[PDB]
């Protein structure tokens, strides 16, 4: 008659905050014989002994819900993935806290993993809704990383499928390259100026440093990025007037801990409704089979609906992500972050603040400059397209017709013979 | 180099045969040292898995892992995908859950599986539908994962085909159904051929509703992958007798040929890299006692074994981490409520033993009879002209009808 | 095993061109992917013999 | 009269074999001969069948 909860968490003070959230979770459900015990673990210098300490501690603990959060590492190591793999072997449910990569979009990779923070692909939702603000229909997508940018491209095409509008050009390329000037010059020559970017820190810094010297930050250009593109050396090289998005309480983990504790509390006290309550095995030495009500309790988590907590209404989708998070539409004004709007569950609310664009006036840029250089193509047709070589030096002769009318010629280009 | 073959099996494959398997093989030794260590394990829990893998990586710097499994749980390979990200060892998955196919990996992972992706399997199923001229189809999709990619691959396959498909509305399902909205979704179906991508638990309920809704006539057909149809040991009574499935589980290609091909791929990659690069053995020291930023190697076999051929076998691997020309077997659920090999798949050609397609009519014991009329004819120059199959579509053109000619070899 | 479009539609759908000004024989297949205008010339088919 | 052959029923229907007979109806106009005790089930089925 106890419920064990494993907290894979960073600091001892936030461990005490987690234990206080466990203590506060015992209030509204009475003095029933069920109890809530908490076991916390910390960092390890790699991903191997993370998996080691996590697997022995969570097998010896026999937990139900697992809360994992390790942002603060100075290296690029980020993955809480072996904890999710170890639990998803036994289908033990994990509440991820502060991981945001879209590789958790596949439940085949993560069988018993749910999180109450949305991944970056849901930012594309705002990237549709902002188009609804400005009636834009020709966008330029720019994606460096292929680890998750295929999912963002999928989400953007899904959002454009309902209106049946087309993205004019998408770009997938090398993570961590220096020759993105070719990418930007190939992206220059369209009628669209709305540019959408989602990358890492150094890739964003590279394309900012390229596009600043390539005159693609002035009038007409629209720069719409995500949260990872306004920090670090990308923020150091950031062009002004850029529109970005920010998660409200994205780095605030402490209230998110208590919100997840309330989610676990209502999930457990809904789990006691149905019968055949199963127990976590001793999977260290002796037990290899999975836990029985894994998909059952996961479907219980699919029926989650909340009206309490600091975040308030938290709800899981069909992919186990976060529904309806408020965002902060931020703007960069003279290398200072300026709040210029908020994002509802499904709506965009501009505030009374001033929106400053990277170009000239602060009006909204109708940045569809129609191409006056309409590139005409044809073929050598004998009655219609007479093709002659150069007359004197790359020129033509103003000949006359038989009826007193000069033959109108034009300087075209083309090959001479066949390709083999 | 040092190569470990750990095979957790319930079927008794003895370890001494696995050790002496290298004997009659190519013992010419293009590397100076080609050593194998065979192991068994009767408990495949992930603690012991990581323990034995770290023991083998500490076991004289083993540069290649060969793992199979007898149990039917794919999540073992879900652990193994992590292990390539740390041990930096080329790992091949042989049998069981190691042979069960996961979707997407990491670029810093040298882990590979003997099997076939779901898109290659859908290509094989649509090749079946091409070869039997079944064009009017539907698509029943539950919330079992990979389903949106499955729908997208079918749509991009239809858009890139000269077949002339007739896709009906893609049937979507919310959850474990109350038979209220999914009732209407199944009653949207009135076509013949139905594709089904669901789970093994929900397949019995969906096909039981389809038998209740009369969607299991012998005019109709049902084609599923092996991700929903499990092993041969569990065949429920609710499945329609005639269910076409596509699986990688060959029985002629048993565990001995599997580990022989795995050792052949590993030694071929190591030998061909030895003729390109000099100092081939590069291994991690141990799983214990290290900080962050692990000592990454420079020349690995991940960027090298794109081409490999073992005595004619196209065992090459894709850039995404799957087989280029895998081995697939098309089976049906015959009248004896079992699974019989209908056709194996070559590099491109769908070899079909039964080009005659029988009815497999015994779905219930109460069905109407004698609707397919077996009709014979004869070639005459102004009446019946019979030509070969078209090379562009591998399909008879729209005014022509399919037939078969019984062509013998000799006397 | 992917469909492709060569020729002037190849240079148009890649973005290298903007407008095909040519004796474009209007058919259903090219109408399924791009849009046309009303034809400047009405013209059928014939056989050249000696 | 371009009349499809007569779809008949047997009992308070199982929604197994009569449903296939209703799926034979690719026509527009339907003459229905039944009582009030069965027409609710018939129209609920035809509403379910589209
Ligand atoms: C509760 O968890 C703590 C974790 O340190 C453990 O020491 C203790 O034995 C547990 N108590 C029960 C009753 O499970
Ligand atoms: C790489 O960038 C440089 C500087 O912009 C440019 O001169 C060069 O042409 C680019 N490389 C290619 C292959 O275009
Ligand atoms: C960018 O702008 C500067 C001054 O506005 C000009 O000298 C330079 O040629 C421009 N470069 C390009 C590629 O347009
Ligand atoms: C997180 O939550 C509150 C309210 O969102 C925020 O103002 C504060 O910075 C954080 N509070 C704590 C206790 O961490
Ligand atoms: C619980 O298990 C019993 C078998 O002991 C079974 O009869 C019953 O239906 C189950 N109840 C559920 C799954 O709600
Ligand atoms: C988002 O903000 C609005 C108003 O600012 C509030 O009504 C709503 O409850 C918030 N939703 C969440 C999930 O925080
Ligand atoms: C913000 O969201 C809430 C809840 O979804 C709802 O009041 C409405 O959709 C939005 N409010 C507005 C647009 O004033
Ligand atoms: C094109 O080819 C012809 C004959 O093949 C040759 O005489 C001529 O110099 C070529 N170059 C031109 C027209 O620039
Ligand atoms: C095989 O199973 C037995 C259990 O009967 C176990 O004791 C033994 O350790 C297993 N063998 C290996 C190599 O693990
Ligand atoms: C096959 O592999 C060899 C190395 O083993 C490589 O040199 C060759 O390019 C590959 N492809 C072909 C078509 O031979
Ligand atoms: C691949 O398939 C073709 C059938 O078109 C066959 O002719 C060829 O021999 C096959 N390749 C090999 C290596 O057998
Ligand atoms: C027997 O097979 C050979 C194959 O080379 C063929 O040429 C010959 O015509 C066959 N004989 C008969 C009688 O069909
Ligand atoms: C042998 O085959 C040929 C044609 O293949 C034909 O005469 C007949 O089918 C056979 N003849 C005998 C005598 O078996």
């Amino acid at each position: 008659k106890i419920v064990n909860i494993g907290a894979v968490l960073s600091t001892r003070k936030h461990e005490q905050m987690f234990r206080e959230a466990v203590n506060q979770a015992n209030k509204r459900h009475g003095s029933w014989k069920i109890q809530l015990n908490a076991t916390s673990v910390t960092h390890k210098p790699n991903a191997i002994q993370m998996a080691l300490s996590v697997c022995e501690d969570l097998i010896s603990s026999q937990v139900y819900a697992i809360l994992v959060s390790h942002p603060p590492t100075p290296n690029d190591h980020f993955t809480p993935t072996p904890v999710s793999y170890t639990a998803g072997f036994y289908r033990i449910p994990v509440l991820g806290l502060t991981t945001r990569m879209s590789i958790y979009s596949d439940k085949s990779i993560h069988l018993s993993f749910l999180r109450t923070v949305p991944p970056y692909s849901h930012q594309s939702s705002v990237w549709f809704e902002m188009m609804r603000v400005y009636n834009w229909n020709h966008i330029i997508l720019l994606v460096s990383d292929d680890h998750e940018g295929r999912a963002a491209q999928k989400r953007l095409e899904t959002l454009l499928e309902e209106r049946e509008s087309k993205a004019e050009k998408v770009l997938q390329f090398d993570p961590g390259t220096k020759n993105v000037t070719a990418l930007l010059m190939e992206a220059r020559e369209l009628e669209a100026r709305v540019i959408i970017l989602s990358a890492s820190e150094d890739d964003a810094a590279t394309v900012y440093r390229a596009a600043a010297m390539l005159n693609m930050t002035g009038s007409g250009y629209v720069w719409l990025v995500g949260e990872r593109e306004i920090s670090g050396n990308a923020l150091r090289y950031a062009p002004d007037g850029i529109i970005g998005l920010q998660l409200i309480n994205g780095k605030n983990e402490s209230a998110h801990i208590s919100d997840a504790v309330g989610v676990v509390a209502q999930a457990v006290h809904e789990l006691l409704e149905k019968e055949n309550i199963t127990d976590p095995p001793r999977g260290c030495v002796g037990n290899t089979n999975i836990w029985k009500t894994g998909p059952l309790f996961k479907r219980v988590l699919m029926s989650s609906k909340y009206a309490d907590g600091v975040t308030g209404r938290v709800e899981f989708n069909e992919d186990g992500d976060r529904k309806f998070a408020n965002y902060s539409i931020m703007n960069l004004q003279n290398r200072k972050l300026v709040q210029v709007g908020i994002y509802n569950g499904t709506h965009v609310i501009p505030n009374d603040r001033k929106i400053i664009w990277p170009g000239g006036e602060t009006e909204k840029p109708r940045g569809y400059q129609m191409s006056t250089r309409l590139k005409i193509v044809t073929i050598h047709q004998e009655p219609f397209v007479y093709v002659k070589p150069t007359m004197s030096d790359g020129t033509c002769k103003e000949e006359f017709t038989v009826n007193g009318d000069p033959v109108k010629k034009v300087i075209c280009t083309g090959p001479n013979d066949t390709s083999p | 180099l040092n190569i470990a073959v750990l095979l957790g099996h319930s079927h008794d494959v003895t370890e001494r045969e696995l050790r002496n398997l290298w004997g009659p093989e190519q013992a010419t030794g293009l590397p100076l040292d080609v050593n194998v260590v065979a192991l068994l394990m009767n408990r495949t829990d992930p603690k012991s898995l990581i323990t034995h893998v770290c023991d083998l990586m500490s076991g004289a710097r083993i540069h290649g892992l060969v793992f199979g499994d007898d149990t039917d749980q794919e999540a073992v390979a879900q652990m193994l995908d992590f292990i390539s990200s740390q041990t930096f060892i080329p790992i091949l998955g042989i049998h069981g859950g190691a042979s069960m196919i996961m979707a997407d990996k990491d670029p810093t992972s040298t882990f590979f599986q003997f099997g076939a992706s779901i898109q290659q399997q859908a290509t094989v199923m649509l090749k079946i539908m091409q070869d039997y001229d079944w064009h009017v189809f539907s698509l029943v999709t539950t919330i079992f994962p990979g389903y949106r990619d499955f729908i997208s691959f079918i749509k991009t396959t239809v858009d890139n085909s000269f077949v002339g498909w007739d896709m009906q509305n893609v049937i979507t399902l919310d959850t474990s159904f109350e038979d209220a909205k999914t009732q209407v979704q199944l009653k949207k179906i009135h076509s013949s051929v139905i594709l089904l991508y669901c789970s093994k638990d929900e397949a019995v309920l969906i096909l039981s509703e389809a038998r209740s809704l009369g969607l299991t006539g012998y005019d109709f057909f049902w084609i599923v992958p092996s991700l929903v149809s499990g092993n041969t040991e569990l065949i429920p009574k609710e499945f329609p007798s005639g269910l076409i499935s596509v699986s990688y589980d060959d029985w002629d290609y048993s565990l001995e040929a599997r580990v022989r091909d795995g050792l052949g791929i590993l030694t071929t990659a190591a030998s061909s890299m030895l003729e390109k690069f000099s100092y081939i053995p590069e291994a991690k020291a141990s799983c214990y006692g290290q900080a962050e930023k692990p000592e990454t190697p420079l020349h690995t076999l991940h960027q090298f074994m794109v081409n490999v051929t073992w005595d004619g076998k196209d065992l090459s691997f894709t850039e995404e981490g799957y087989q280029v020309h895998p081995r697939l077997v098309v089976i049906v659920l015959n009248k004896d409520r079992e699974w019989e090999k209908v056709g194996k798949w070559e590099n491109q050609t769908l070899s079909l033993r039964h080009a005659v397609w029988p009815r497999y009519k015994s779905f219930s014991d109460c069905e109407p009879d004698d609707n397919h009329l077996s009709i014979v004819t004869l070639e005459e120059a102004p009446f019946v002209i019979v030509e070969d199959i078209d090379p562009l579509t591998e399909t008879c053109v729209r005014n022509t009808v399919p037939c078969r000619k019984f062509v013998k070899i000799n006397n | 095993n992917k469909k492709e479009w060569n020729g002037m539609m190849g240079e148009l759908l890649s973005g290298q061109a903007d407008m095909i000004v040519a004796p474009l024989t209007i058919n259903n297949e090219r109408a399924q992917y791009i849009e046309f205008s009303k034809p400047f010339k009405y013209q059928g088919l014939t056989i050249l013999v000696k």
